[PDB]
This record gives C-alpha cells, structure tokens and sequence, in this order.
RNA sequence: GGCUAAUCCCCCAUGUGGACCCGCCCCUUGGGGUGUGUCCAAAGGGCUUUGCCCGCUUCCGGAUGGGCCCGCGUCCCAUCAGCUAGUUGGUGGGGUAAUGGCCCACCAAGGCGACGACGGGUAGCCGGUCUGAGAGGAUGGCCGGCCACAGGGGCACUGAGACACGGGCCCCACUCCUACGGGAGGCAGCAGUUAGGAAUCUUCCGCAAUGGGCGCAAGCCUGACGGAGCGACGCCGCUUGGAGGAAGAAGCCCUUCGGGGUGUAAACUCCUGAACCCGGGACGAAACCCCCGACGAGGGGACUGACGGUACCGGGGUAAUAGCGCCGGCCAACUCCGUGCCAGCAGCCGCGGUAAUACGGAGGGCGCGAGCGUUACCCGGAUUCACUGGGCGUAAAGGGCGUGUAGGCGGCCUGGGGCGUCCCAUGUGAAAGACCACGGCUCAACCGUGGGGGAGCGUGGGAUACGCUCAGGCUAGACG
C-alpha cells in the first residue's frame, strides 16, 4: 500500500512543488509519554492549484526530483493559516539565539 | 581429579555420619564413633558462632561430599534442576539419585558409593542390556540396571548380593536377587529420602 | 605466471570493435536523417529512418544494444523526425510512420 | 536455475542433511528458500528420512533440477512413481 | 489553575480518611462518578450521592474505616490504604489487555477505562479489553 | 525533573574512565627499565620499596612496582608489567610480572608461588 | 604480409510473433486491446542416422535472483549553530533495465536547521550473544543474512550480470629484472614468512561425502568442503583405584608434657583393572553409469572412501599423574617459629617499631581439582543518571527578579469524527539460537526431529471511556 500522509503546504515559492508539514504523534520508546514530532516532504503540483494554508493528502509516488518522492492527493480543509503561522514563528525564532550578535 | 584422597575426614568435619564406606562405616569406627570433633590441630576447640554463609556452605557441601560428586557437576545439576518445573530442591535431589553410579548403591550390588564408581568403570554393570561405564548416566524410569554377565561370578558382588537376603530396597526400586538385576521404578520422593540435609539451606546458598 | 582466462580480455577487444562499429553506424545515420527533416526531404528522411530502424533492432538481436534500449533509440528518432516534417507537411514514402 | 539439495547440519563425524529447495548460486549452508524434509546418512532412527512430496513436485513442476544424490532420495519417498 | 480532576479527587479523599472524616465533598462529572461508582462498588467506601454546593454540583463521598483500634491510638485500619492515579497528565500510561496488572497478589484494584466502559483488573480481563489505567487502590 | 524534561534532555550515562592507560585493554605489556628507586611509603606505613621506571612498547613512560623481599632488576632490564595501583605508592598504578623475560622470580619461596613466577620445588 | 574452418560474423527472404510512430477503445502515472506504416528471427552437431537425443530463433507465462524508491528505527560533542549554489525547484535534452540534478542547457530563488542543520569524534548493521529480577547496559569474531573494500585514487570494456580480489587502461607509493630506452609484481584464498604484539596453528590428508563450474556421458577442476594435526583456549566426559585395616607405627607439627594432631592416612590383607598386548573391524555410500522396461514409472547389475585399521566388539592384562589459591574483616580455614615501621603484604579498612590468627617457612585447615590463580575488559551489585526506580531549607542542587516566545499541560454537559487508544481476523516476524518434548553418539558437551511463544509493521473489521478534533451549551478558573 503506497503511503499517504496528512498535512499542511507551508511552502509557496517553488515551480510546481509545495512543502508539506506532516505531523506525526506516538509514545516515547522509553518515557512513554506521547512525543509529537514532524517533517516537511515536498510534494507535487502540476496544475499549482494548491495553496499555502491548505491541508492535504500526501500519496507515495514515483520518484520525481531529487527529494521529492510524493504527489499531493486531495484537498482537505482549505483555509487555515493558524497552523503556518506556528511553522513561521519557530523559523523566525532561529534568527536568534547564535553568536552573530544578539539585540531587541 | 574426581577427589579420591582420606574419606572419614569428612565424616568428622559434618558433625553428621556419612556412609561412605558401607563396612566399617557401621564397626565401633566411621570415626564419628568415639571422635567426632572435626580434623586439624584445633578439632577440640569450642566453635564459634558459624555466619549465614558458614551454615548454608556446610550443608551445601554435607550434600555435595555425600555423592561425592565434583562441585562441577552438583553445580551443573542445581542449574538444571532450576529449569524444570516442581520444587527447586525436591527436584534436585531427583537427578542426583538418578545416576547410574547412585543406583548401583541403593541397588546394594556395593558396599558403598566409591565401590559403586569403580563397578561401573571397569564395566561390571548392564543397563538395559548394554554395559555402560559412565557413571553421570542418568537412569530414566523403568530401566534394567544390572550385571555383566562375566562379573556375575565374583568374589565381592556375590559377597554382597548375600547381604541382601534381610534387607529391603528403596520403595521406588526393585531387585531380583536370584538373578543379580533390578529395576527403577519412579523418582523417588523427597518424602522416600533418608538424608540428614536440608535442601533449603542449599537452594539459599546459591543465591549469593 | 599465465592464465587462460585472459582469452576473455582476448576476445573482449574484438567485440569492443565490434559493438562499436554498430553503434557509431546509428548515430551517424540518425544524424543523418535528423537533417534532412530540417530542410524538408520528406521522401529521403524516411529512406534513411528506415535504414535507422534496421540498423537499430539489428543490435538488438545481439548483445550491443541491452533491449529495450532500442526501443529508446527507435521512439527518439521518429518522434524528432515527425515533429520536423510539420514545417513542410506530407510524407511522400510514408515508410517510417502509421498514420 | 534453481536446485533442489542437501545441507550439513550435523557435526564433526554426525552429518544429518536438509532436503532443501534454493538458488543454485547460494551455499550448501546457505538461506534456503523452502525445506522439504531431511535425510540422514547413518540412520540412527528408524525415522531416517521424510519429503512430503506434494512441495517437492510443485517445484520440479515450476522447474528445479535436483542433485544426483536428491533424486535419488525423492525417488524413495515416490516423488516420481506414476502408479 | 487545576490541572488534574481525578488526581484532585483521589486526592481529596486520602486526605481526608488520614483525618478521619465521614464525608468529603469534591466537585462532579460524568467521569469521576464513575470511577465512585466503583470504590464504593468494591467497598473501599460507604458511597456517593449528588449535592448542590452552592448552586454548583458536588459528589458527597461517604468514608469507610475500620473498628477501633486497642492499646493506645486507636486510629482504625484505614479501608482505602492506598490509592494513587497511575496514569498521569504528561504521562498517560495505556496497557493491554494481556498487559493489564495484577494489584497487590490481587487484593487490591486497579481502575481502567476502556473503549467499552470504566473498569476494575477483574472486569476488565472478563471482557476482553484494556485501556487508560486510571489508578491503584488497595 | 519532569517526565517533559526527561524528554527533551535525557539521562546523562555515566563514563567509566580506565585506571589503566596501557593503551590497549592488553591485560600485559612489555617494557624496558631506566631507573630503579626505593620509593618511600604514604602516611602511616614507612620502610623502603623497590620501584622501577619502565618504557613501554606503546609509548609511555611509567612507575611499575616491584613485589619479592628483592629483584635483581639492572639499570636495562626488560621486564613484565600487569598493573595493580599501590595503596600507599603514589602514582604506582602498575606492577611487574616476576618470572617472564630478564625478570627473576624470588628464591626461596614456598608458598604464593603461583604469583612471584617461582617453581614447584622439587622436594626430597 | 599471406591462407583458412566453425554452433564466430554479416546480407536476404518468411513472421507465429515482437519493437517504434500515429489513431482509437479500456484503463488509469510508462497498465491492456486494437488498426495502417515501418523494422526484426535463426546452427548446427551426435547416434542405436527416415528417427531419437543435445543445441538454435521469436514471443507470452512461470520460477529464482536483483536495480530504484518511500514510512519508521538507527552512537557522542552545542566549549560545532547557522549549512547550501547544481544548491532546491521548473522545461527540454542526454544517459540507464529504469525513476531521478544522475548529468547538461536555459529559467526560477529556492531547499535544511534547536523535532539539532553543518562541523568534529567514534563505529560495518542485524538474527543473536553476555549480564540483569526486570527494564536496561554491553556487545555484534566463530554460524547465518545484508553492506563495503580487495596496496592508494581514477576509468571503462565485455557481458544476463562487473565497473570485476587470482581481467583490463591511467596516475601514485612501494619491491624486483634491466644493455638504464623499458618492464614485472599485489596472500583482506589455503598453508607459510617476517614485522608488530601480552597473544592467535600444519607449507598436513582427501575429492569418499555435501555443493559448485563445464560435459550427452565417461569425466575434468573444486586449499567451497570433508577430515587429520597443533594450542588445557572453552565446554563436557573419563582416570590416578575399591573393600578391610590401631584406641592407632614412624616421621613432621602442637603441648599446660600427662597428651593432641596429621590419621584409616600409611604399612599390610584381598578385589577390580586405565594404560598396555593380541584378534575382529564400521556406518557413513548410494547414486550418475550400465541393462530390462518406452532414454517415463517401475525393476536388476557394477564402481567408489580422506578419516582409518581409526570407533567400535572379543580376549588378556599392570594399582597406575596432582596441582594451585586461600586461612584479620568482607570470606569457609589458626598454631609455632623467624622477624621487629625492617623485610615485606595489601581490593578496600589496614597489617609490621620483640607477645604479629594480616610479613617469611612450617604443621594444620578451607576451597577447587587437570586445573588453580593473576591481570585486562562487559553486565551486576549501583534505585550511584533514578522509564521502571532519585533528588534540590542546612548534606551537591531553585535560576538575582520579572516579562513573555516557541513547547508542555489544562475546568462542566451534549453530539460528530475516531487520529492516539483498546479488541478481533489476517499476511509478516527465514534458517540457526533460546524454550518444552521426544530421540542420536555407552553419558554429557554436541546434534536431530516435533510443539509452543513473541514484540514491531501491512491490510480488513470493531469499540468510543479517556486523550485529540469539530460543533453546540455552562459559569465554579481567568478577565471586565
Ligand atoms: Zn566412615
């Protein structure tokens, strides 16, 4: 059974390929709580109909670029940037903490 | 090096008469008769207070030296005794009575246990037909422990067999005299054993 | 220290050469044809495929050309050729194409 | 092409063999691909050897030359007895 | 801010045994009624019945000890010796059926919650299932 | 530290480190001798014992003590070490293996004589 | 430079069929049907030679083996925090069996990182194995599976397959021949040599067995393998004897000098009989082959062992190795003498400066026994990194305080979804190992055969308390 993931395209800058946060959840292998980890698969949209802020399906697919392995399903719920944001705040955090020059 | 070296040394250092020499061993003299104060220089001391391991090592080895078998091996059978399933020490005890050497003494064709060993080493004894010559062999149930046609006409296993016309035999054995044969017929139970031991105290031990 | 098991590399050159005398053939000829859908030779473009498309599965059959390999070569050259032939319409022959 | 052989798994002097179904190209002591049942060359049990014969003729059916030796041995079993 | 209902519960009643009172009021819900429906059903306590608490809606937990003791403290054995919620917030600990825990060489209990409804160590493995291992009583 | 914190650090596992820097986990090492002291005991014990400075074949120059109511361990003696710190040698993490090599075992010795590299003395 | 055969090679025809373009029908990423056009086949040899065997060609299927790709899992350092330019994506083209920045051209400006990017260090992975009550820690040689290299780096050919340990081209380092132009080499195969090291074997036997290559077969090759040899390196089995025998020899030790101890130990009595000797003497091995039969089934006949004259059976037959650690506490085992903070012991605490159960010998004793100690290292004790199972007033430990980011965590009732979560069925979880049971070799180690168990993941079916989510409602938290 080819894989299918669910997630939200966070990326809208490249050619016919969209960025897909995929959450994941499971109990900790030792301390049992549940961890909540994730990661961005990059899929494929040929006619660029899906758009940032939208949640999809992702589908295992033949390879295509390298590090790009998924086609994009369907739509699931459209309209939902509150989930971007979150994506957007962490990266924005990442300018700091480094030895550059830290300031307010 | 399977020991062999002074017997009734033992017998004094257990406090407890272990029949190692059959003959003798019942004579005004298995040592304990008369002199039981332990071995050495300081046999007649007062004896203080034996720590935890003390005892539970003494009555290890008041069992071990018993059978005389190389710790090797009663260690060996404790290890296996633990994997099956009953009592850890009732169980023990099994296997230990169960050896081909064992057998020919409670069969009484010996005077004693060591005489046992020899009688099987130079092949004095049948087993289902067959001689056998190792004395680790473990009798299963129901099992024709005998004598080699060509020992039945000697001067000592027919000296003893005599003996046994007043005798009875362990509850789980059987004998046929008039034919220098026997058989083993169930492990005995802890309940049908004679010892002086206290199994507990050697299960305790090899906890440590 | 000799080994007959070395006629192998012995032999290996003589097929070098010859795999190589079969596949150079191709390119050549393709090239050949190619140019000629530029200027528009509806008639002899399709005479040279032809002697392409021979040419092409006839490696096939031995060991030069892997298998399905020919096949690539085959749909590459046709597809190139047709393409072409839109800029002066009508295959006079009509060897090399269903239609 | 796919053979159909035996395997050692006894030991130094007690060789006990494994019928076996695998590639010719693996080991004698190599992953196999289905056992069919096992032969012994001294015999010590009256039950010497075993080959349920409905495996053993799916594969010659699918195309499995045997050993020499492993015929010899499915021929006993009647892996080949058109009766 | 509270953070954890149950555990606020169970809490509210060892604290309470250990001074010895005959009733302890704690805020209701459909859950912790539940797991109430079971100590009193094990008998770990007298029981429970709904009361307005100023306007707001309580469980009044009915206490259960032991006679009273000779020589001197008298303090009587304590019905619900032990009881403390396994599975936190954080940390919630699931089991499976064939994982499910024996309490005190079976003597005491554990409370579960299961697809199919709150239960005890006993119930649970009768039909079957597993789950949210609330807490040990015993 | 919350179940939380035992997520996002982790239990730090606690590094055994060697007392025995012969290089390799080698049980033995071979070495050649430079200078042989008579180190003085720590606090409480005093006396004089044999000690000796000895070159390793992995590179390092170390303090090997030396057990025996005497040696007979010359200026370049090769020697035998097998390591055992000195309660009251500072800095004496090793010893030497007496009996292999130039290295002697004690005379007159009837008892440990496993340990010393003796021989079973051939009685009469 | 010249000759010449072939199942080597090439041309032409046939085309069952198959390939490519184009069109359509179905499907649904490059799957299948179909129509016109075009292109593509091939070798012969042997006999018991009018037929049978081997081999040949195209195509569909099978089987086995493998390429690529995806989810999850996969060590330490943050005194490594920002990394990236083919770098991320797009179009076209190349190239491959084939997807693909794999490669190229152009276009675009991306892609990754504290859920630790990049940098550094270290290390083949696993089935399993050691330990552990378990969780866990440690490990991954022997056997098995996967990967990687075959003096160092690069490259391709030929081929079903290689970028190819005992094939090739180039550069490099090394070693050797050299008429100094120029060459020849690669034991991380077996054995062996040397070096390094604490330390790791015989330049053995055999091709009988099992397997493998080539062959119609007879058969050839097979340091794969099966065997031997060497090493107490481990484990398991075996022996150095058994029975009798003093109120107790001698000698050695101890003494309160009367005696105790070594000690049934010896001696001596009898009995058995490893070694050793003679004889017999093996399974493993029945095929391919050959014959009858139809080269089918079925049946008959022949050959053939390295181990090895070994195992093993029969007969006879000598009483016939013991050592090492330890005896202050932990820790089973106590006296004399020597010594005198010396000589020395010593894991830790410590012992020794004239009375040493702790040094050195001795008697004696304990422990273990062809072994015993020692050092090294793993787990354990250590709930002393604490998931199980720890802590922070003064023992080491609350951040000098607040602010709030990411994150973690969150009140009552109702419903939907059912992701976590739980139950069921199913495929998988190779073999070997572990476990139980039965059996094999006089036992056991070792081995065989059969049974059972399992976490994890795939698919399908179900449940809905609790977590999650969406919806609606509350007011006890918060806020006004
Ligand atoms: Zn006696």
């Amino acid at each position: 059974p080819k894989k299918v993931l669910t997630g939200v395209v966070v990326s809208d800058k490249m050619q016919k390929t969209v960025t897909v946060l995929v959450e994941r959840q499971f109990p900790h292998p030792l301390y049992g709580k549940v961890i909540k980890r994730s990661k961005k698969y990059l899929a494929h949209d040929p006619e660029e109909k899906y758009k940032l802020g939208d949640v999809v399906e992702i589908i295992e697919s033949r390879p295509i670029s390298k590090r790009k392995r998924f086609r994009v399903l369907r739509l699931v719920e459209s309209g939902r940037m509150d989930l971007v944001e979150k994506y957007l705040i962490r990266r924005q955090n990442y300018q700091s903490l480094s030895k550059r020059g830290g300031k307010a | 090096g399977r020991y062999i070296g002074p017997v009734c040394r033992l017998c004094r250092r257990e406090g407890v008469k272990l029949y190692l020499k059959g003959e003798r061993c019942y004579s005004p003299k298995c040592a304990m008769e008369r002199r039981p104060y332990p071995p050495g220089q300081h046999g007649q001391k007062r004896a203080r207070r034996p720590s935890d391991y003390a005892v539970r090592l003494r009555e290890k080895q008041k069992l071990r030296r018993i059978y005389g078998i190389s710790e090797r091996q009663f260690r060996n059978l404790f290890e296996e005794a633990s994997k099956k399933k009953g009592v850890t020490g009732s169980v023990f005890l099994g296997l230990l009575e169960s050896r081909l050497d064992n057998v020919v003494y409670r069969l009484g064709f010996a005077v004693s246990r060591r005489q046992a060993r020899q009688l099987v080493r130079h092949g004095h004894i049948t087993v289902n037909g067959r001689r056998v010559d190792l004395p680790s062999y473990r009798v299963r149930p129901g099992d024709e422990i005998a004598v080699a046609e060509k020992s039945r006409n000697l001067e000592l296993i027919r000296q003893n067999l005599e003996a046994m016309k007043g005798r009875k035999v362990g509850p789980w054995l059987s004998l046929d005299v008039e034919g220098m044969k026997g058989k083993f017929l169930r492990l005995p139970d802890r309940e049908d054993l004679a010892l002086p031991v206290n199994e507990q105290l050697v299960i305790e031990f090899y906890s440590r | 220290r000799n080994l007959s098991a070395l006629k192998r590399h012995r032999q290996s050159l003589k097929r070098r050469l010859r795999n190589k005398a079969k596949k150079s053939a191709i390119k050549t000829l393709s090239k050949k044809a190619v140019q000629l859908a530029q200027e528009g030779k509806a008639e002899e473009a399709l005479k040279i495929m032809r002697k392409a498309e021979s040419l092409i599965d006839k490696a096939a059959k031995g060991s030069t050309l892997h298998k399905n390999a020919a096949a690539r070569r085959k749909s590459r050259l046709m597809r190139k050729v047709r393409q072409l032939l839109e800029a002066a319409g009508a295959p006079l022959i009509g060897g090399g194409l269903s239609a | 092409m796919v053979k159909i052989r035996l395997a050692r798994f006894g030991s130094k002097h007690n060789p006990h063999y494994r019928i076996v179904v695998t590639d010719a190209r693996r080991k004698r002591d190599g992953k196999y691909i289905e056992k069919i049942g096992y032969y012994d060359p001294r015999k010590t049990t009256p039950d010497w050897l075993k080959v349920d014969v409905e495996r053993a003729r799916y594969w010659l059916s699918v195309g499995a030359q045997p050993t020499d030796t492993a015929r010899r041995l499915l021929r006993q079993a009647g892996v080949f007895r058109q009766e | 801010m509270l953070t954890d209902p149950i555990a606020d519960m169970l809490t509210r009643i060892r604290n309470a045994t250990r001074v010895y009172k005959e009733s302890t009021d704690v805020p209701a819900s459909r859950f912790k009624e539940e797991i109430l429906r079971i100590l009193a059903r094990e008998g770990f306590i007298k029981g429970y019945e709904r009361v307005d608490v100023d306007g707001k809606p309580y469980l009044r937990v009915y206490l259960k000890y032991g006679p009273r003791r000779q020589g001197p403290d008298p303090r009587p054995e304590q019905v619900i010796h032990h009881i403390r919620r396994i599975s936190k917030p954080g940390r919630r600990v699931y089991v499976g059926v064939k994982e499910i825990p024996r309490v005190r060489r079976g003597l005491g209990i554990a409370i579960l919650s299961t697809s199919k409804g709150v239960l005890t160590d006993r119930e649970a493995r009768k039909l079957g299932v597993g789950g949210e291992l609330i807490c040990e009583v015993w | 530290p919350t179940i939380n914190q035992l997520v996002r650090k982790g239990r730090e596992k606690v590094r055994k480190k060697s007392k025995v820097p012969a290089l390799k986990g080698a049980p033995f090492r071979r070495g050649v001798c430079t200078v042989v002291r008579t180190v003085t005991p720590k606090k409480p014990n005093s006396a004089l014992r044999k000690v000796a400075k000895v070159r390793l074949t992995s590179g390092y120059e170390v303090t090997a003590y030396i057990p025996g109511e005497g040696h007979n361990l010359q200026e370049h003696s090769v020697v035998l070490i097998r390591g055992g710190r000195v309660k009251d040698l500072p800095g004496v993490r090793y010893h030497i293996v007496r009996g292999v090599y130039d290295a002697a075992g004690v005379k007159d010795r009837k008892k440990s004589r496993s340990k010393y590299g003796t021989k079973k003395p051939k009685e009469a």
